[PDB]
RNA sequence: UGGAAGCUGGAAGACGGAAUCGUUAUUAAGCGCCAGGUAGUCCUGGACACUGAAUC
RNA sequence: AAAUAUGCAAUCAAUA
């Protein structure tokens, strides 16, 4: 899907409490 | 006109029955108390009402509620020979709702079983029945069986009493207690 | 169940209109309602209790209040006997809950009324 | 004399029918309510404001600072300008309960509520707020998206042929 | 007196109930443009009189009118109390426009006011 | 929050699943209602025509059926000069559930039949404008 | 032109009646309801045994047995029942006189001149008009001093001590200042809220002196007021705070003070109930509008002048009791149901039906009987010219 | 429109700032009610009312 | 006011059948 | 589970009840665009809260 | 073993029921809530109308500290509202309200027995 | 003890699809209560209005092509709740509530049955104070709920607590794929 | 070449020629969020909110 | 100051 939505899901995980990188690698 | 007259007669009979066999303390309190006299009076009144309920010609629904019977008769007559136009055919319901006698009868319907049946099930009563006639039948059968022995004798009478029957023995295939309840009405 | 509730119900299982069945229904819907088994057995039990009033009094004299409390059916028997006869078989007055004085005395003749219009 | 009689009549009326207005304090030659309240709305944000004679402390929702709720100076000025306009900066302590919307919407709702509370405290000073238009309720709502359009007005690029 | 003041408002409520009962029906009750004229109900004059007089209802309404006019004093008193309850105390170029200099004219379907812009084209 | 009651329904409309919003459907009821309407409109008039065809042996058949079923047949005919009117009726086809609600109009029914009336000044399935309810005109169309 | 004016007046009267009768269906719906009721009544009663009995008796020339129609029973008009108009008038007169007794006592304590004669059926309205005429102000500051001089002594006796001890000159000065402020605030070209409140005023230019209204012109003393007042006076009045306002007024006039409060809380509850009842006949509309148009458009008429009767007195007493218990409409009782009476169905009397209804906590049967004078009501109705 | 929806009347209406016109059809009682409403039950300044082209007994 | 929160053990001890009814058979 | 290929929940499609089309079908209606339009315009949905005067 | 007594059957068998409506087997304040649906004739049953629950205050139960802690731990934090010190127990295990009520009563009695075991 | 339970609260929520139907139901309920037989006042419940819900189904305007022409079908619901407290005339209240329903309006009933537990132990007359040897030698408002305001407060607090508990339990137990537990064989 | 993630990244790409499109202020532009397609699947379609201008 | 340790939406005080 869209890169922006993928980043949004990663940010949601971070807010939930999982430290995941935001780099689009 | 005859059907409306029969409905009025039925309402009058219901009022007379209510005054003749009143339920002291309220219907709900009488049901909860489960006194023999209250059950007998309620069953007698219900059976008399059932016997006196008429059979109308223009309706195939034998409504047990005098409010419903009278309202349907009035509606049928209004539709038959009182409606000038669509406005009247729509205002028929407002006309029915604006009648004071129907307003009075609106708050005199029987108590639905679910008001108390779940409460009785939660309490854990198995020798119970929301139907007054059924409760009277159960009590009277128990009394007849007790009288059959009433003639080491108190022990036998208590043994024959319904309350002292083991729950495991109700059905051979389920030798466990507290498995059978009271049938809902 | 949810997946099997999508399309219309069968249109070939709709009841037909038959004059014979209409007449049968018209005749049957006026059928009489007999008296209830509960009331018939109540009359029979009243007769039996009147016949054996002495045995009931002896049993209630022998019994105590705690047994009556623990056996509700005995409360029904006591109420039936009290409405049949004004005698108080029990030695001590009973609590209102176990038995409340109705003030009633007995059934097919008692349960009757007449009027015209 | 006559002034005392007029004051007595006014105080009797206030005591009888407006008990809450008895507790007032002099400031700049006029009386101001000791405590006052107001309400305001903006976008999807609704705010309630209470002002009580204090030292000038602003508390928002569950004891939150003004600069923490509105980090931006323009939002802070939106919130606190009416105090400056009326000259009561620091005279009152402000307590705010706001819900909904965003930073600017909540700031606007709080501004309206504060203006309403100030005019309630001292009605004669609302002229100072009229010109600034503090007592204006902006009821404008977001423009609904339209069918066949990406946004309320945006559309795909139309290709000829 | 104490008892007189105690019963004053109860008796006023009785009067108001009477006025409400009168006003809860049409002016020319029971006259009607239907069954009244098309299905009249002599030997039956004792239970239903086809004859009818309007002076009775006219007098009833004439007596009702001043009573409600007086009951308006209750509204006047309530308004006086409401006005008093908001008393404050001792006394203490060019046009300005917001949201456009002038309202915009729309020749396309407005998403908000569709009920007034439906006839207009959507593009 | 400038327009609360105007937007009252927005939350359920947009940001809630149907299975959790509590909104009650209509398909499972209108499905039976439409078929009831069609069946009644098709069968009622024919039932009335069949009833009124003979119009002389109706009372005799009622008397004989009452004798067969009840054995008395004096409920409708106390004497020779009493007339028993026949009200057209049709079978009830929609499986309504019997409910404890004492005011339910279709819970005390025991005959499995309902009276049918050809007269209704207000048309129930009011279409929009010139549209006619489907299945109303069976005559074949005629082309120019 | 006269026909045009008459039609316009009829329309205005109908609009006034619509205002007075809220929570009511449109006129055509009401007429259709009455038509259906009448046709239903005829269809039901054509087969009644009583109608056939009377027909046979009249045909065969016999007499009607006396013990058939109860004495209070009346003939059906247009096939549906109607209540005793004379009894209703007697009950109205009794209640109006009862209230006018207290109103007249209050007026006398204030020395209101030109009081009306008690026999007048319009006694209450006449007393109110006399009171307001005696206590009137012209809204002009010039007349404030004269008004204070003429009226202040009368109000001094009733006013609480701290205000009564004041002088007339102080009151005159305060009134002058208040009127000047009100005039300034009303001529300051107000637009929003205040503009609507001013526009709501019913036009009065028939050479009528402008009269200060404390219910409307008082709050204009200050230029700016809480918008909640405007919202409540223009959209929906807080009808539930009437008890609070009445208690406030009683506290101002010093009725609460004392070991036994003169007014007490039962009177507050009674005032709240009275306000609720008036809401049924349109108190909210009155609060939201000006009642001058109501007064000027509600039709008038000649006062009744008839002779009472024992049945009329009985009906008036029953109506008073029913109104006291809240069931002011007698058409909803089994007593006035034609079907049961004509078909020989046992029905409960008015007293029997009232016995099975909640009693009035502030007015028992004995209190009703002692406080309502049907004899004087009948005398007033029989009054002529 | 509300009155016509309640009365099951048909036809058309046309209202503007200073005038109104319409052609109404329906049951006789409904037409009489509409006429009464237009004559007496309109919440706007009605200086003149006129009815014309009245017909009855239509199939 | 007739709630019996505790069953009377004496009656069940006196009467065997009620004793058996109150008894819980082993699983 | 091969038999699910034939007797599974996923071999079922939401087809229009009144039209038979197998696309553009909602559970709240179980009917396609034209079926819904005909039902709405015939007046069968007034009882069930349908508000034709609402756009959004 | 290959044959065993199911937990619900065990609960029924070990449950103690009152002798008559005059006997109470709970002895503590509580409120019982259930939902019933009524309306015009209908062909489809109203969903979500078969569950019932009981609510009570631990202070009203009036137990020792250990017993109260055991009750709170057994019922978990989800069934405990600390603002008013209330605790609720639900039963929506069967589609029939009477069956759910009987199960609720049995589980409430078992819960009280386990609390007393503290 | 079934004989001791009291109907603490009965909240009837009328659910309607038409404003006219809801108004008819409300008026019927009012009229039914206005004629209730037995200081004493009719069992007037506490009204509690509930919001309005809506739903949409979106379709094209054309039988083929033209995806940019769309149509919306909007549905509505209304809910209105009336609460009776400390209900003694259970039969009368239930009959009125069920017979008030008009048109297609349905009703959801919320019953609460309360038991007061063991009665408080009665304290006899307290001992009287006597001088010692030294001294010897020397409802009213119409249309309002008649039940007690404190009773209503307690009932409302209990209702709010149970609502919070229900919301917490439902939110915790909610799942999109019911029956799935993490790390279990999927 | 269902979608998501991780390790490595020798894929183009430095605002894009002739030409060409959207847009009326809570609008453009930016940002996230979510009902429905009754398992999974779009950057589509339909909405929601937040920030938020300039120009004749 | 022995108070707090502080980011904001699109539903709900007629009940959080």
């Amino acid at each position: 899907r869209n890169k922006k939505i993928r980043m949004s899901l990663k940010k949601r995980r971070r807010r939930k409490g999982k430290r995941a990188p935001c780099r689009k690698k | 006109a005859e059907d409306l007259h029969k409905a009025e007669i039925y309402t009058q009979t219901t009022e007379k029955l209510e005054k003749q066999w009143p339920a002291a303390g309220g219907v709900a309190k009488g049901i909860q108390g489960d006194q023999f006299f209250d059950v007998m009076a309620a069953a007698v009144r219900e059976d008399l009402q059932d016997q006196s309920r008429p059979v109308l010609v223009n309706e195939l629904t034998d409504h047990e509620n005098p409010y419903c019977m009278k309202r349907e008769a009035l509606r049928r007559l209004v539709l038959h020979a009182c409606t000038r136009n669509c406005l009247d055919e729509t205002l028929t319901d407002t006309l029915l709702d604006r009648r004071a006698d129907l307003q009075r009868l609106r708050s005199k319907a029987r108590l639905p079983p679910e008001v108390l049946e779940p409460l009785a099930a939660f309490v854990g009563i198995t020798r119970f029945s929301f139907d007054r006639r059924a409760r009277l039948n159960q009590k009277v059968t128990a009394v007849q069986h007790a009288l059959r022995q009433i003639s080491e004798k108190v022990e036998a009478v208590l043994s024959v009493l319904p309350e002292n029957f083991p729950s495991d023995a109700l059905h051979p295939h389920h030798p466990f207690r507290n498995h059978f309840g009271f049938e809902s009405s | 169940r949810q997946m099997m509730k999508w399309y219309w119900p069968s249109k070939y299982m709709l009841q037909d209109v038959q004059m014979a069945q209409y007449f049968q229904m018209q005749a049957m819907r006026f059928a009489p309602r007999p008296a209830h088994v509960s009331l018939t057995t109540l009359s029979a039990t009243m007769e039996q209790c009147w016949k054996k009033r002495d045995a009931v009094r002896a049993f209630f004299q022998s019994i105590d209040e705690k047994v009556l409390r623990e056996n509700p059916t005995l409360q029904d028997l006591y109420g039936l006997y009290r409405t049949l006869c004004p005698d108080d078989p029990l030695r001590t007055p009973v609590d209102p809950a176990l038995w409340r004085n109705p003030g009633f005395t007995w059934a097919d003749q008692r349960i009757v009324s007449s009027s015209t219009n | 004399d006559g002034s005392s009689d007029s004051a007595l009549i006014s105080g009797a009326i206030v005591r009888a029918f407006n008990p809450e207005r008895m507790k007032v304090f002099m400031h700049n030659g006029c009386e101001w309510l000791w405590q006052a309240e107001g309400t305001g709305t903006r976008k999807r944000a609704a705010a309630h404001v209470i002002i009580r004679r204090g030292t000038g402390q602003v508390r928002v929702n569950n004891d939150e600072d003004l600069y923490v709720r509105w980090p931006f100076y323009y939002n802070r000025m939106d919130v606190l300008q009416p105090f400056f306009l009326t000259g009561t900066a620091g005279i009152y302590d402000l307590f705010i309960h706001v819900r909904g919307g965003g930073s600017s919407g909540q700031a606007g709702a709080v501004r309206l509520a504060v203006g309403r509370a100030l005019v309630s405290a001292c009605p004669a000073c609302a002229r100072l707020l009229e010109e600034d238009m503090v007592l204006y309720e902006d009821t404008r709502q977001r423009m609904p998206k339209m069918p066949g359009r990406m946004k309320a007005r945006k559309m795909r690029t139309w290709t000829k042929r | 007196p104490a008892e007189r003041l105690h019963s004053l408002f109860a008796r006023a409520d009785v009067l108001a109930h009477l006025l409400h009962s009168r006003l809860a029906l049409p002016l020319l009750y029971p006259l009607n443009s239907g069954g009244a004229l098309t299905n009249p109900l002599a030997a039956l004059n004792s239970i239903a009189t086809s004859r009818w007089k309007r002076e009775e209802v006219m007098s009833a309404l004439a007596t009702v009118t001043p009573l409600v006019l007086a009951a308006t004093s209750v509204s006047r008193f309530l308004k006086t109390a409401h006005a008093l309850s908001y008393f404050a105390g001792p006394a203490c170029l060019g046009r300005s426009r917001v949201h456009f200099l002038r309202p915009q004219l729309w020749r396309v379907l407005k998403p908000g006011e569709e009920r007034t812009t439906k006839h207009l084209k959507w593009r | 929050m400038a327009f609360r009651y105007r937007r009252e329904g927005q939350f359920t409309k947009f940001r809630v699943h149907f299975d959790r919003s509590g909104f009650r459907p209509y398909i499972d009821e209108l499905k039976w209602e439409i078929m009831d309407w069609h069946y009644k409109r098709a069968m009622g008039p024919q039932m009335k025509k069949t009833l009124m065809s003979y119009q002389e042996g109706s009372e005799k058949l009622q008397y004989m059926h009452d004798l067969i079923a009840l054995g008395t047949a004096k409920a409708k005919f106390p004497h020779a000069t009493k007339r028993f009117f026949f009200v057209p009726a049709l079978p009830v086809t929609i499986p309504y559930r019997r409910s404890s609600n004492p005011f339910c109009l279709l819970s005390a029914n025991k005959t499995g039949w309902l009276q049918w009336s050809p007269k209704q000044r207000v048309p129930f399935p009011q279409p929009l404008g010139k549209r006619k309810v489907g299945g109303t005109d069976p005559q074949p169309p005629v082309f120019p | 032109r006269k026909l045009q004016e008459l039609e316009s007046f009829v329309g205005s009267a109908l609009r006034t009646y619509r205002l007075l009768r809220p929570h009511a269906l449109p006129f055509y719906k009401e007429d259709s309801l009455l038509s259906m009721q009448s046709k239903l009544n005829e269809a039901t009663l054509k087969h009644s045994p009583l109608v056939h009995d009377l027909v046979e008796l009249k045909k065969r020339n016999l007499s009607v047995p006396s013990d058939l129609l109860p004495p209070d029973f009346n003939a059906l008009q247009f096939s549906l029942p109607v209540v005793s108009a004379r009894g209703f008038l007697l009950a109205l007169s009794a209640a109006a006189n009862s209230v006018a007794e207290d109103l007249e006592f209050l007026c006398r304590r204030l020395s209101v001149p030109n009081l009306p004669h008690p026999t007048h059926p319009f006694r209450l309205k006449l007393l109110l008009d006399a009171l307001f005429e005696s206590f009137k102000l012209r809204k002009d500051p010039h007349y404030a001093h004269d008004w204070a001089q003429r009226n202040w002594p009368r109000l001094q006796a009733v006013m609480p001590e701290p205000l009564s001890e004041l002088s007339a000159d102080s009151v005159g000065l305060w009134l002058k200042a208040h009127l000047e402020r009100v005039i300034e605030n009303q001529r300051g070209r107000h637009a929003d809220g205040r503009g609507r409140l001013l526009a709501q005023k019913f036009p009065l230019k028939s050479d009528e002196e402008d009269l200060y209204s404390l219910a409307d012109d008082f709050i204009f003393d200050h230029e700016i007021v809480d918008e909640q007042f405007c919202d409540e006076r223009l959209s929906q009045f807080p009808i539930d705070k009437a008890g609070e306002l009445f208690r406030r007024v009683a506290d101002f006039f010093g009725l609460t003070k004392g070991p036994q409060p003169a007014v007490n809380d039962a009177v507050v509850a009674q005032f709240q109930n009275l306000v609720y009842t008036l809401d049924e006949i349109g108190l909210s509309n009155w609060m939201k509008m000006d009642t001058r148009e109501i007064e000027e458009f509600l039709p008038e008429g000649d006062p009744p002048s008839f002779a009472a009767s024992q049945q009329d007195l009985d009906a008036a007493r029953l109506l008073l009791k029913a109104a006291a218990r809240g069931k002011a409409n007698l058409l909803d009782f089994e007593a006035l149901d034609p079907y049961k009476l004509l078909h020989g169905f046992d029905f409960k009397t008015v007293q029997e039906e009232l016995a099975t209804l909640p009693p009035n906590p502030f007015l028992t049967d004995a209190d009703i009987d002692e406080l309502f004078d049907i004899t004087t009501a009948a005398v007033s109705m029989n009054q002529s010219e | 429109l509300q009155v016509g929806r309640d009365l099951f009347l048909v036809g058309w209406v046309k209202c503007r700032s200073r005038f109104a016109t319409g052609h109404i059809q329906g049951d006789v009682h409904a037409l009489s009610y509409m006429r009464r409403y237009l004559e007496k039950h309109v919440d706007e300044s009605v200086s003149s009312v006129r009815f014309y082209e009245e017909n009855f007994g239509m199939p | 006011s007739s709630v019996f929160f505790e069953e009377d053990d004496s009656v069940y001890r006196q009467f065997a059948c009620m004793r058996r009814v109150r008894e819980e058979p082993r699983l | 589970i091969p038999i699910l290929n034939k007797v599974g929940q996923y071999r079922i499609r939401m087809r229009c009840i009144s039209g038979g089309y197998s696309r553009g079908i909602f559970r709240f209606t179980r009917m396609a665009r034209m079926g819904m339009l005909q039902l709405a315009r015939e007046g069968w949905l007034k009882k069930y809260g349908y508000r034709p005067g609402l756009f959004r | 073993g290959r044959t065993f007594v199911t937990p619900l059957t065990k609960l029924q068998h070990q449950a103690a029921l009152p002798r008559s409506p005059l006997h109470a087997r709970f002895d503590f304040p509580h409120t019982v809530h259930y939902d019933v649906f009524w309306g015009p004739p209908q062909v489809e049953e109203e969903p979500n109308k078969s569950g019932c629950w009981v609510s009570f205050r631990v202070a009203d139960l009036k137990l020792s500290d250990s017993q109260e802690q055991r009750l709170l731990d057994i019922l978990g934090p989800e069934r405990y509202d600390e603002q008013t010190g209330v605790v609720c127990l639900e039963a929506d295990v069967f589609p029939q309200l009477n069956h759910n009520a009987a199960y609720l009563g049995d589980i409430l009695q078992q819960l009280m027995r386990e609390v007393k075991k503290a | 003890a079934l004989s001791a339970y009291s109907l603490r609260s009965l909240i009837v929520t009328y659910n309607s699809r038409n404003r006219s139907s809801m108004n008819a139901t409300i008026e019927n309920l009012k009229n039914a209560l206005r004629w209730t037989s037995p200081s004493w006042s009719p069992p007037w419940p506490v009204p509690r209005r509930i919001g309005r819900r809506q739903w949409r189904v979106t379709y094209l305007k054309s039988p083929f092509k033209y995806k940019y022409a769309l149509r919306h079908y909007v549905f509505e619901d209304h809910r209105y709740a009336f609460a009776f407290y400390d209900v003694n005339s259970v039969q009368e209240v239930v009959s009125a509530a069920l017979g008030a329903m008009a048109g297609e309006t349905c009703c959801s009933c919320r019953f609460s049955w309360r038991f007061a537990g063991r009665p408080p132990v009665s304290l006899p007359t307290p001992p009287r104070l006597v001088p010692s040897s030294r001294a010897a030698s020397l409802t009213v408002l119409r249309g309002h709920c008649p039940t007690d305001k404190e009773f209503i407060r307690r009932a409302l607090e209990e209702e709010q607590a149970v609502e919070r508990i229900r919301k917490k339990l439902d939110k915790k137990q909610l799942q999109w794929f019911p029956g799935k537990t993490p790390w279990a064989p999927k």
